[PDB]
């Protein structure tokens, strides 16, 4: 929830606790069981430093376990801007290209397909840049070789879960956030079998791509602006996948590998299979 | 005899607060909910001396109402303030706060003299404000009215771990649905509960 101030009057960094509340934490002054109230079993305070220590004790020794704390100050802040993804801006490698457009496509395609993340220059991809601009090579062959290449498997696939790799997937080859369980269901089920190159040549090969982006066009943010089939639980998932410009995805950072759109959210826009 | 059920409470003058009835605040709340309790509060806080329209705190109440701040909260913030400071706590002395703190934040009275020993040694330790929180703070104000609940009185009832002669001691501190603890009477503000009767009950060392 929001909180509305960062600190308190006494000097002192506020912080959000999440908790699931049990009954004997707060409970309703009626006769019969204890319960507490339905709405609140993911309940929220906000604590400052000192008495931080104290309240997690006091939670933890009753039936309380602690979902998550965060610093209000994070907490509190703007949803991201979506100004640079509400229009994305486009690119488009034409025939007989510059050796700059190829130099800006192949920025941009870095860029999108790897998330902020950034690529080393003994990363990135002699073989498959030299491809491209000598012909040979489409936009949306280029981004097959990324999405093959072990950087992306380094990253993205080999240390999360398949779950958090599909979305995360969804995302870079195309604009959208993942809409139902299904499309996830259905992504885990053809890399048991098929296994991770099909996967990844399904989201490329797939309709979506290639009516949009189809060819020579690196692929930009379709979500964040109204799509045919798109849930509108899924325009919100997008806020969840996408944090700001100068958010990336990351391996690197203390749990890097996380699911961003929770589940049940998934579950919220349909469940049936 | 032939004394009627009610008859025993009602020549002690306890019968509203004996089984007091408790007021908690909902997930969302009409506008007459967040106006009981309010003033449940402001009643049971300030041990029903008068506050004006000036003394109320506006900000806690709206921070109530957005629901920025449980119930649990907005009593810290009651009791961490000018207002209650200025009545119970820098006329009076550490004995007679005490005992008041304790009457308003848990219905009861003092159960033995080592209540007064860790509050105010807590005092000279930490704040007052440190000593407000481990009021709010521990467990038997969680157990009861832990949260969204206003505090209610406990006295005039069995309560399991009491200690004998609370019932007693709570008659000298409540003495009527229309006295009220006031810094400003004759005589100032002197503790009711006279310090041999606690004795009474056990005193070990420290
Ligand atoms: C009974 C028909 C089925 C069932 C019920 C069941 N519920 C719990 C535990 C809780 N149920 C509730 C429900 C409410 N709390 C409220 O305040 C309200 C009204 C405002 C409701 C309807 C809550 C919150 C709890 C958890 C905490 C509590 O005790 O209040 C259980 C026990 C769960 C446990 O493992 O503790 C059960 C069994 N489940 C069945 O087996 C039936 C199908
Ligand atoms: C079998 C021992 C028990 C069982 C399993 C079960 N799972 C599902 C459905 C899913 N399981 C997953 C989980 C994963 N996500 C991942 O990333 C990975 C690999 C690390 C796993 C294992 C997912 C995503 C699903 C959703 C649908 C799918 O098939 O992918 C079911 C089907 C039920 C449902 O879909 O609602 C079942 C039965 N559950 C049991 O009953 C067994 C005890
Ligand atoms: C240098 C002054 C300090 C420092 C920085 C540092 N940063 C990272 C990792 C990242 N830094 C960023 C930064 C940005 N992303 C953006 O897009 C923008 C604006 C557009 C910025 C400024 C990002 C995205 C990352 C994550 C990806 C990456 O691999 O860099 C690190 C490395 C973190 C790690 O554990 O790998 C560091 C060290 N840290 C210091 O030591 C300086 C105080
Ligand atoms: C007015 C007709 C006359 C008057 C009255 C008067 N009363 C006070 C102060 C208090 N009066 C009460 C009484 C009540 N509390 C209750 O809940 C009830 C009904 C159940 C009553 C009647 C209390 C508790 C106080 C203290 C309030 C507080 O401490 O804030 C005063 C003010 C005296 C003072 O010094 O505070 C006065 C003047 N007195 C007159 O002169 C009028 C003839
Ligand atoms: C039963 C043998 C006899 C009897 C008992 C009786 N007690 C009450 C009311 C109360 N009893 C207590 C007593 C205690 N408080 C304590 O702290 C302890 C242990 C230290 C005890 C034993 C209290 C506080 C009450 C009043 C509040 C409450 O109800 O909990 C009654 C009811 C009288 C009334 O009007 O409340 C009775 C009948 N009386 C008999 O007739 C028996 C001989």
């Amino acid at each position: 929830m929001n909180v509305l101030t960062t600190s308190s009057q006494r000097g002192g960094k506020l912080f959000k606790v999440t908790m699931t509340l049990s009954p004997a934490l707060s409970h309703h002054p009626w006769p019969s069981l204890d319960t507490y109230e339905p709405s609140q079993n993911s309940y929220s305070v906000v604590v400052p430093l000192d008495r931080l220590l104290a309240e997690m004790t006091y939670i933890k020794n009753k039936g309380g376990r602690v979902l998550d704390i965060s610093p209000a100050d994070l907490e509190a802040l703007g949803p991201p801007d979506i100004s640079s993804v509400a229009i994305p801006l486009k690119v488009e490698l034409w025939a007989k290209a510059d050796v700059s457009d190829v130099q800006a496509a192949i920025v941009a395609a870095y860029k999108q397909i790897f998330g902020n993340t950034y690529v080393l220059e003994s990363e990135r991809l002699t073989s498959a840049e030299s491809l491209l601009r000598n012909g040979s090579i489409s936009v949306r062959e280029f981004v097959r070789l990324l999405a093959k290449s072990e950087l992306y498997k380094e990253r993205f696939f080999f240390c999360t879960s398949n779950n958090r790799f599909t979305e995360l997937n969804f995302k870079h080859f195309l604009g959208r956030a993942p809409y139902n369980q299904s499309e996830i269901a259905a992504h885990l089920d053809r890399y048991q079998t098929f296994g991770y190159d099909a996967e990844i040549d399904s989201y490329i090969d797939s309709d979506e791509y290639i009516q949009a982006f189809g060819e020579n066009v690196v692929p930009y943010y379709r979500g964040f602006k109204s799509q045919s089939g798109q849930t509108v639980e899924s325009f919100n998932r997008m806020f969840k996948l996408y944090r700001g410009d100068a958010g990336s995805d990351t391996n690197l950072n203390l749990q890097g590998q996380k699911r961003r759109v929770d589940p049940k959210n998934l579950l919220r826009s349909g469940r049936g299979i | 005899r032939a004394t009627a059920d009610g008859d025993a409470q009602t020549k002690l003058g306890i019968t509203a607060v004996a089984p007091a009835q408790a007021v908690e605040l909902r997930p969302n709340f009409g506008e007459t909910e967040l106006q009981a309790v309010i003033r449940a509060t402001y009643k049971q806080l300030f041990g029903n001396t008068y506050i004006l329209e000036a003394d109320r705190v506006v900000q806690a109440e709206s921070l109530l109402r957005n629901g920025s701040i449980n119930v649990r909260e907005f009593v810290r913030l009651l009791a961490k303030s000018e207002l209650y400071k200025e009545r119970f706590f820098h006329c009076t002395s550490n004995n007679r706060f005490i005992e008041l703190t304790f009457k308003h934040l848990l219905g009861r009275a003092p159960y033995n003299q080592s209540e007064f020993v860790e509050h105010l040694d807590r005092y000279q330790k930490s704040g007052y404000d440190a000593e407000i929180d481990s009021y709010i703070d521990s467990d038997e104000y969680r157990r009861v009215f832990g949260e969204n609940t206003v505090p209610y009185f406990r006295g005039f009832k069995y309560q399991t771990g009491q200690a004998a002669g609370v019932f007693e001691r709570t008659l000298k501190l409540y003495g009527g649905d229309a006295d009220s603890d006031t810094n400003r009477n004759r005589q100032g503000q002197l503790r009711q509960v006279d310090p041999q009767e606690l004795l009474r009950s056990g005193r070990g060392i420290v």
